[PDB]
RNA sequence: CGAGUGGCUUGCUACCUCGAUGUCGGUUCCCUCCAUCCUGCCCGUGCAGAAGCGGGCAAGGGUGAGGUUGUUCGCCUAUUAAAGGAGGUCGUGAGCUGGGUUUAGACCGUCGUGAGACAGGUCGGCUGCUAUCUACUGGGUGUGUAGGUGUCUGACAAGAACGACCGUAUAGUACGAGAGGAACUACGGUUGGUGGCCACUGGUGUACCGGUUGUUCGAGAGAGCACGUGCCGGGUAGCCACGCCACACGGGGUAAGAGCUGAACGCAUCUAAGCUCGAAACCCACUUGGAAAAGAGACACCGCCGAGGUCCCGCGUACAAGACGCGGUCGAUAGACUCGGGGUGUGCGCGUCGAGGUAACGAGACGUUAAGCCCACGAGCACUAACAGACCAA
RNA sequence: GGUCUUAAGGUAGCGUAGUACCUUGCCGCAUCAGUAGCGGCUUGCAUGAAUGGAUUAACCAGAGCUUCACUGUCCCAACGUUGGGCCCGGUGAACUGUACAUUCCAGUGCGGAGUCUGGAGACACCCAGGGGGAAGCAAAGACCCUAUGGA
RNA sequence: GCGAAAGCCAAGGCCUGUCGGGAGCAACCAACGUUAGGGAAUUCGGCAAGUUAGUCCCGUACCUUCGGAAGAAGGGAUGCC
RNA sequence: CGUGGAAGUCUGUUAGAGUUGGUGUCCUACAAUACCCUCUCGUGAUCUAUGUGUAGGGGUGAAAGGCCCAUCGAGUCCGGCA
């Protein structure tokens, strides 16, 4: 994929429970897989800010609940390094559900987003109220 | 069927034993292309800081923007090319033919060598030129030594001697180029060989750690779960199968880890200067204050503070040189805190 | 830059930036400041802090 | 239908072991095979393209995470370039585990007159030993080569030190009616592996500083104990990973294959002689080791009454003993002192305030006070200690 | 089949059961995915009424399963603490020992060799290590068969 | 303090749960402390560890043999002067 | 509403009794059954000292073929016995 422009320490793993930052009807998401990732023996497949991940809907409306959808990691508690050396971290771990064309499923994004994610996923960015 | 997995550690840096010389020895030199010149230099590791730079890479979207880069500070005072050793091409490889020495010797070189009192430079030189005529002259290298005395933070005064190759143009021209350098007093500097922005190969003898187990030394796993409580925590599963009935040298075992020679490739020289511009407040921890000829190597450099490191023009660079990088800022913040 | 907590100048190529839930951004110059901030302490009340003094 | 190869399954046999070669599955760590799953290079196509299908060379590297089940096997999910198979006493219990098989207790079903049985099910049910030899990982002492110091050489040896993927431009282009949709090359990044390093972020930090509970030293001050810090907060150096740095290109020779020239065979023919090409594979390149390479090596200087070394002394860039490195007054090697640079967070005492209380008394607030206390780092500094002095040696 | 063996011919219930071979039975719940667990069905290889059936509040170091919470169980390991380990003084065993013994790759041999054969490698001695081999040490195999053995 | 509980301390007893010296004291082992992000992905199985916790106030489901379930659950409070 | 204070009743390392898991430590042990943490019972079919009775095809047994002096699907000693 296109460079993020930031070093990321994946703060999530397969099976992790994160926040679904949007109005799709899905409240809590469960990480199932990480797009384009291949681990090593005994390693839990890791995911971090800027990654496209397969996801499971744990909490939310009956219609959204139990569905297997794709999402993009928008925020993570574990720090990331910016080109100027500074570290950046968020209040929570969040992702936004996405379609086949990488366009946000819902109409509105909740909470802030990373500028690096915004650059990689344009249509997701052009839906963000705040970009840090 | 039990998953595949790369082995623990590399079999390319063995045997993993204590190094013979604390002074690194390059086992390879750069090519003979440009003008005649010394193919290496040396200094003493001081410590680290970070620097702010302007992106030199024309292929980066961040070209022109400020970038924070980690840097190791190395005191690189002038050295002395005390002699010129010539090698001859024999059926059993290269062998030392003769050497051409000098008159001027550093006041404290006798702490290591049995300094020459009666030498014949002319005769040796002739022998070398005769071998050149015969078409048997191998390569030309200079016997060099550092001046630890020039570095306050370094305790030793006993100089560190190391042979450095001279490559460049025609053998005839670099022979003369070498001889001239030696004649004066052999005094040369980092400037003479390197330019900020070039890629160098840094060789050094790693930080010593004495004996360590397979986990640390080879990166093997620790016993997991229930296995970690039975009486085994950091011991490998087994020393090998029933057959072959012997332990293979390839299985991760305990032993000397650290204090080995390493040659780190493609190290960018961020800046070569002189003074106290890079010194940290309160002094570099476990080293001291830098105020003299130094070099700023991008990233890490093998070895502890005070250790002798060697420089050599990158033998296999991946990028094209982006000379004299613009240094917007050099951190002087204390390394304590 | 200045530390949004203690108030001293943040050494360039150092520090962390905490992004609050609402999108607010807080530049910390060190772990010490972040930790005192997490204890619910307010810079003004701490004598060693450049803000207070 | 016919001919075989293998020795992974099963069966057969009864050679070997019954004065015992510890089970299945799993795990961990190492090596290998190729009948190749991916990756490289190729041929064919019912090959437009894209995506496939079949075949050839090829074992360098890779082949991962999870849900049920003790399971092996297998079924299933989502990722993936792909999530290949097999051998090593069905590798691996003087390594681990002990869920299953297969002791002694018990239940159910079936069978039995019964004791009790079951190639049925089920709950419970133990894991010994101080390594002599050999083997390997690392560390020393001697002898050989036959005075010492320093620098080298390179027989050999090891490596995967690098493997793979995504994205951008090429390009909405070639191709195609359209749908759809490549490549060469150049770039950016990711993943796995590898080696190193700690400026940065992170962890530790029973160094240190602070808060504070119970109790004891009469109170105060200041302390001990509460498991090897009472607990809570912060945390330096160092050590670290979750942090940071680095890990080609190119040559040479080939395989499959594509060809040139070319005869046997006037023609034809990539082959028979000859030649041009051509794989992630081979060799070189690169990294690591390596004078014990018995052809036991080379160079330079110093020295054979003296070069040099060991002991000794102060110490670590070193370290389980040994070894290694540096300094030793012609000195900054270690300590003290003082600065600097750091940690904590405002000391004792006194003054004012303080809800109240007649007063006694009073938790606490402010000031004095960026205070007090503390530092595994640096600098200055010969004050103290590196003294005295011994021995080996061509 | 629309009685026959042998007296009767399975009623209430419960049921893929700690009983169900087929079997991971089928449907549903739950999960990304559930040979598990629960509910329903149930023709039950071979359930069933003091050989007691069903059912059940309370109780349980009893067997199985699910959720919240928590966490170094794991991703993936690091640093530290105390006692050992290592070096020195003193004290001072045991296991084990046909012999020889520096081995490695192959082969051969009673078909599982440090000692045979062919090669390869190999200067001696010592310190520390984790245990690959000595079909390692410890026990005249509990398994199985045999004995005109025992209980 | 509820207490013959913990923890601390007397009286009384003891330094004889009877070998020492040394090395920031390595690997490895026994006990154990702390670990960022994730949070059972580990494993036959949360085995091991951890989480919770004392007291008062509020409040409390199915079921039930009416005893119980029940400290259900959940929420609030807690010092000193 | 109070009084009352029942219970093979609850919590409880009170004393005391017991022994679930760690398949930890040990396994030429401290020990021929030990150590630590964890865990169960703790007014009763309770625990415990001393005294006393039951004896080997016999006792004793809330039954495990458990126990009867480290000895039990028939104790131990000596004899039959070479
Ligand atoms: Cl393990
Ligand atoms: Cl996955
Ligand atoms: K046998
Ligand atoms: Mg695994
Ligand atoms: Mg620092
Ligand atoms: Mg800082
Ligand atoms: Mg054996
Ligand atoms: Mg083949
Ligand atoms: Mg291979
Ligand atoms: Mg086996
Ligand atoms: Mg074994
Ligand atoms: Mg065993
Ligand atoms: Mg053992
Ligand atoms: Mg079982
Ligand atoms: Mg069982
Ligand atoms: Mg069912
Ligand atoms: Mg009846
Ligand atoms: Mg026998
Ligand atoms: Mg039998
Ligand atoms: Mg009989
Ligand atoms: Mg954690
Ligand atoms: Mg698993
Ligand atoms: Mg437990
Ligand atoms: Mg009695
Ligand atoms: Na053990
Ligand atoms: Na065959
Ligand atoms: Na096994
Ligand atoms: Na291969
Ligand atoms: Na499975
Ligand atoms: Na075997
Ligand atoms: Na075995
Ligand atoms: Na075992
Ligand atoms: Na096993
Ligand atoms: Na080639
Ligand atoms: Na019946
Ligand atoms: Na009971
Ligand atoms: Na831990
Ligand atoms: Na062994
Ligand atoms: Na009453
Ligand atoms: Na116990
Ligand atoms: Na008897
Ligand atoms: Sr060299
Ligand atoms: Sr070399
Ligand atoms: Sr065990
Ligand atoms: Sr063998
Ligand atoms: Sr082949
Ligand atoms: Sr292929
Ligand atoms: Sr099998
Ligand atoms: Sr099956
Ligand atoms: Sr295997
Ligand atoms: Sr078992
Ligand atoms: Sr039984
Ligand atoms: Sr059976
Ligand atoms: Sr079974
Ligand atoms: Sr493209
Ligand atoms: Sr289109
Ligand atoms: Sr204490
Ligand atoms: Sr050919
Ligand atoms: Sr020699
Ligand atoms: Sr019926
Ligand atoms: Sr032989
Ligand atoms: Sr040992
Ligand atoms: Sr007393
Ligand atoms: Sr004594
Ligand atoms: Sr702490
Ligand atoms: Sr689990
Ligand atoms: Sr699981
Ligand atoms: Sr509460
Ligand atoms: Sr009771
Ligand atoms: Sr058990
Ligand atoms: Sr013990
Ligand atoms: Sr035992
Ligand atoms: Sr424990
Ligand atoms: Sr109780
Ligand atoms: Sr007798």
């Amino acid at each position: 994929m296109e460079a993020l422009g930031a070093d990321v320490t994946q703060g999530l793993e397969k099976g992790s429970l994160i926040t679904c930052a949007d109005n799709t009807g899905a409240r809590e998401l469960k990480v199932i897989s990480v797009h384009g990732y291949s681990g090593t023996k005994n390693r839990h497949p890791k995911a971090g800010l800027g990654d496209k991940i397969t996801v499971s809907v744990t909490k939310g409306t009956p219609e959204m609940r139990r569905q297997v959808l794709e999402a993009v990691v928008v925020r993570q508690r574990k720090p990331i390094r910016r080109p100027d050396g500074t570290r950046v971290k968020f209040e929570d771990n969040a992702a936004v559900i996405v379609d086949e064309n990488e366009d946000p499923r819902g109409t509105e994004l909740k909470g802030p987003i990373a500028r690096e994610v915004a650059q990689r996923f344009g249509s997701v960015a052009s839906a963000a109220t705040m970009i840090v | 069927p039990q998953p595949s997995r790369p082995r623990k550690g590399s079999l390319g840096f063995g045997p993993r034993k204590r190094s013979t010389s604390e002074t690194p020895r390059f086992n390879s030199w750069p090519s003979d292309d440009g003008q005649p010149g010394v193919q290496g230099f040396a200094g003493y590791k001081a410590g680290m800081t970070h620097v702010v730079l302007v992106n030199d890479e024309p292929n980066s979207p961040r070209e022109g923007m400020e970038e924070t880069v980690p840097v190791t500070v190395i005191e690189t005072p002038p050295m002395r090319a005390v002699a010129l050793r010539a090698y001859e091409d024999t059926p059993y490889g290269q062998r030392p033919l003769t050497e051409v020495w000098t008159d001027e010797f550093h006041s404290e070189l006798d702490r290591t060598l049995d300094v020459p009192e009666d030498h014949d430079p002319d005769a040796a030189e002739e022998q070398i030129r005769d071998a050149h005529e015969a078409g048997d002259l191998g390569d030309l290298r200079l016997i060099t030594h550092t001046v630890p005395d020039a570095v306050p933070s370094v305790p030793k005064k006993k100089p560190d001697v190391m042979e450095t190759r001279v490559g460049g143009g025609s053998v005839s021209d670099r022979l003369d180029h070498a001889l001239d350098i030696v004649e004066d007093g052999g005094e040369h500097a980092m400037n003479d060989i390197f330019r900020a922005g070039e890629y160098a190969d840094v060789a050094g003898v790693t930080k010593g750690k004495g004996t360590q187990g397979p986990v640390k030394r080879w990166g093997v796993q620790k016993r997991k779960g229930k296995h970690a409580r039975q009486g085994w925590r950091r011991r490998i599963g087994n020393l090998g199968p029933w057959n072959p009935s012997r332990v293979r040298s390839t299985v991760p075992q305990q032993g000397q880890t650290g204090y080995h020679q390493r040659t780190e490739l493609n190290k960018r020289l961020i800046d070569i200067g002189e003074g106290d511009e890079p010194t940290v407040d309160g002094g570099f921890v476990n080293y001291g204050e830098v105020d003299g000829p130094y070099t700023l190597v991008k990233g890490s450099v093998p070895g502890p503070d005070k250790r002798l490191v060697r420089f050599r023009p990158a033998v296999r660079p991946n990028d094209q040189p982006r000379l004299d990088p613009e240094v917007r800022y050099v951190s002087n913040e204390s390394n304590q805190g | 830059r200045e530390c949004d907590y203690c108030g001293t100048d943040i050494e360039p190529g150092t520090g962390t930036m905490f992004v609050h839930k609402d999108g607010a951004t807080t530049h910390f110059c060190s772990s010490k400041c972040e930790n005192n901030a997490d204890l619910g302490r307010e810079a003004r009340n701490l004598e060693w802090t450049d803000t207070a003094r």
